[PDB]
RNA sequence: GUAACGGGGCUAAACCAUGCACCGAAGCUGCGGCAGCGACGCUUAUGCGUUGUUGGGUAGGGGAGCGUUCUGUAAGCCUG
RNA sequence: CCCGGCGAGGGGAGUGAAAAAGAACCUGAAACCGUGUACGUACAAGCAGUGGGAGCACGCUUAGGCGUGUGACUGCGUACC
């Protein structure tokens, strides 16, 4: 079955996929606590029942798997005018991995 | 009719494309078994069968 | 050296003599001419000197007498490059390089 | 008491001169080209990427509006229905599923089809 | 990876038959015209050689909307100067469909090279179906 | 040389009225980050997290720095 | 010692730590000029790039959708001072 979500960004394209997303709160380590998502399910989408909604019934929604939530990714990103140079900078993020199960 | 900026490299090493030199083709005739030159019999004795230029 | 014989100077730019050098390779040798004398370029006449000085290397340094050879290897690298002027248009489009090569060729075993 | 600038001089010039690309003549060989081309390179850069964000938008919904038109509603119809949702909101971007997931985007345009009041 | 799906040198190249004996003529044209580039196609990026592959039959039965019937510029200059140009209503050439008219595509294609070959490559014909001097197989 | 819809092309793809829907900007929102100021939470030289807000602008003013040659620290350290 | 005009020039051998130090001789850059190979290229218009981008040549990995080169096709789009 197909996925799909938004939660900082539409990002829940592929089925299960376990590709990054954003970062829990407090603290990111790995195990889980068992999250489903919600019914923003394309009714999970696949099979003879794709449906225009995703709102094929109440409660819908995959557990998160929590494969690993760190890493960043370093981009220089700088700018300058003719008499200055902001040229010196970082900001970046984890984005925390999630198998997810199955829709 | 003064330039201005020129790329020596490059260009030019285009228009001598057209500039490459090239290739004949001809044959050796029967008796010599070689030359021939080009359209002729044979230069060694200038002769397509006999007495011309000189020969036997 | 696996008998050479290359040049130097002389005068016939870089391309020029490029051009025939990839007339003759590998079988060669026996080609001292023919693929070589009946062809006329500058370039073709500066190629075959030195061809027949390095095939004649093959009695000197080496033996292996004139009949067997190869020349697995023929190229010619950019030489010195003279400088020149010329009057032109006030001055302005006027460098002339007189440009230079060689040859080095070479005669090993199949 | 020695400028001699020669020492970084040739660090500037052969730093803008690794123009890899060559783009070509003057515009690699010599000096003139940085300020004049690398120069235009970050200029033409600048504007480019931040404005590709869009120039993709455009393709977005120019194949949505020639994907799910074919299946009733135009794109115009079409977002207005999705419009509608309490959750079902999902932009665009993954919008192309009328390339691999059809089935899926046809059974979206009933989401918006079916939804439009 | 770097996205972007090859270009398999037009891969596949799906067979159809529209009827042109309808009533929308011009309109026809860029449903017609995206066709043999990448309209129902997903996949296959266009922009570098692609196509497909479709086929019109009599197209003789247009009208257009207004009196374009009677219109339509239509010339085919040549490079005769002496004063040529060959000026022809619509309805004065609409007696014979040749390169034009049914052939209103080949305006709306990306023009000059390798647009030029999706071209007159959808045949035209005027008479739909008799002796389809067209490949008589699959088609849709 | 079409050249008094940008082109196509349009009998409505014009206009008038009515209403809904969609596209659309660096505008606003969402998310992350930077800096100034007022506050908030506290901590409390101080400072940091939350928050409200301010951050278009050549001449020109102010403030921070790099990298280079030379001097100290250096017959110390690096090196055939 | 060998080619050559008892040329020029070179190729070996030997000197040397090195001759990739040979007298044009330290290091030897750039313009500029060539040979070789991978790709593009003979129906296509313009500051030659930039954004997108398939294919091809190699390189990837126990696929995993990538790196290097080249770039058909396409939106844009008149150098610097
Ligand atoms: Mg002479
Ligand atoms: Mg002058
Ligand atoms: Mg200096
Ligand atoms: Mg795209
Ligand atoms: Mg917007
Ligand atoms: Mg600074
Ligand atoms: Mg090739
Ligand atoms: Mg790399
Ligand atoms: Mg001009």
């Amino acid at each position: 079955m197909y996925a799909v979500f938004q939660s900082g960004g539409k990002q829940h394209r592929v089925s299960e996929g376990q590709t990054v997303r954003l970062e829990k709160l407090d603290i990111a380590t790995g195990e889980t606590v068992e999250f489903a998502e919600v019914l923003m399910i394309a009714n999970g989408e696949e099979v003879k029942i794709g449906v225009p909604f995703v709102d094929g019934g109440v409660i819908k929604a995959e557990v998160v798997a929590h494969g690993r939530g760190e890493k960043v990714k370093i981009v220089k990103f700088r700018r300058r005018k003719h008499y200055r140079k902001q040229q010196g900078h970082r900001q970046w993020f984890t984005d925390v991995k999630i198998t997810g199960i199955s829709a | 009719a003064v330039q201005q900026n020129k790329p020596t490299r490059s260009k030019r090493g285009m228009r001598r494309s057209h500039d490459a030199l090239t290739a004949v083709t001809s044959l050796s005739v029967d008796k010599t078994s070689g030359e021939k030159h080009l359209r002729h019999h044979i230069t060694a004795d200038g002769y397509y069968r006999g007495r011309k230029v000189i020969a036997k | 050296m696996e008998t050479i014989a290359k040049h130097r100077h002389a005068r016939s730019s870089a391309q020029k003599v490029r051009l025939v050098a990839d007339l003759i390779r590998g079988k060669k040798v026996s080609q001292a001419l023919d693929i070589l004398t009946y062809t006329n370029k500058k370039a073709a006449v500066l190629v075959k000197k030195v061809l027949e000085s390095a095939i004649a290397n093959a009695e000197h340094n080496d033996g292996a007498d004139i009949d067997d050879l190869k020349v697995t290897k023929i190229f010619v690298d950019e030489g010195p490059s003279m400088k020149r002027i010329m009057p032109r248009a006030k001055g302005r489009a006027d460098r002339i390089l007189k440009r230079t090569s060689h040859i080095t060729v070479v005669v090993s075993d199949r | 008491a020695r400028v001699k600038r020669g020492v970084i001089a040739r660090a500037r010039h052969k730093k803008i001169l690794k123009q890899a690309k060559g783009y070509y003549g003057a515009r690699s060989r010599v000096y003139r080209v940085a300020f004049q081309a690398v120069i235009k390179a970050g200029q033409y850069a600048y504007r480019d990427r931040r404005q590709r964000k869009r120039q993709f938008r455009q393709l977005w919904i120019a194949r949505i509006n020639a994907a799910a038109r074919q299946n009733g509603i135009s794109y115009s119809k079409f977002i207005n229905g999705l419009k509608k949702a309490s959750v079902e909101i999902d932009r665009k971007i993954l919008a192309d599923i009328a390339v691999f997931d059809k089935v899926a985007f046809t059974a979206l345009v009933e989401k918006a089809k079916a939804a439009l009041a | 990876m770097k996205t972007f799906t090859a270009k398999p040198e037009t891969v596949k190249r799906d067979w159809y038959v529209v009827d042109a004996t309808g009533k929308t003529l011009g309109r026809l044209a860029t449903e017609l015209a995206r066709r043999l580039r990448g309209k129902h196609k997903a996949e296959y990026t266009p922009h570098v050689d692609t196509g497909d592959y479709i086929i019109v039959l009599n197209a003789d039965k247009v009208a257009v909307t207004g009196n374009k019937r009677t219109d339509k510029v239509y010339y085919h200059h040549t490079g005769h100067i002496g004063g040529i140009k060959q000026a022809t209503f619509e309805e004065m050439i609409a007696r014979r469909p040749e390169r034009v008219i049914e052939i209103a595509v080949k305006g709306m294609l990306p023009k000059g090279p390798l647009g030029r070959a999706m071209f007159r490559k959808l045949k035209v014909y005027a008479g739909n179906e008799h002796n389809h001097a067209a490949q008589q197989p699959q088609v849709l």
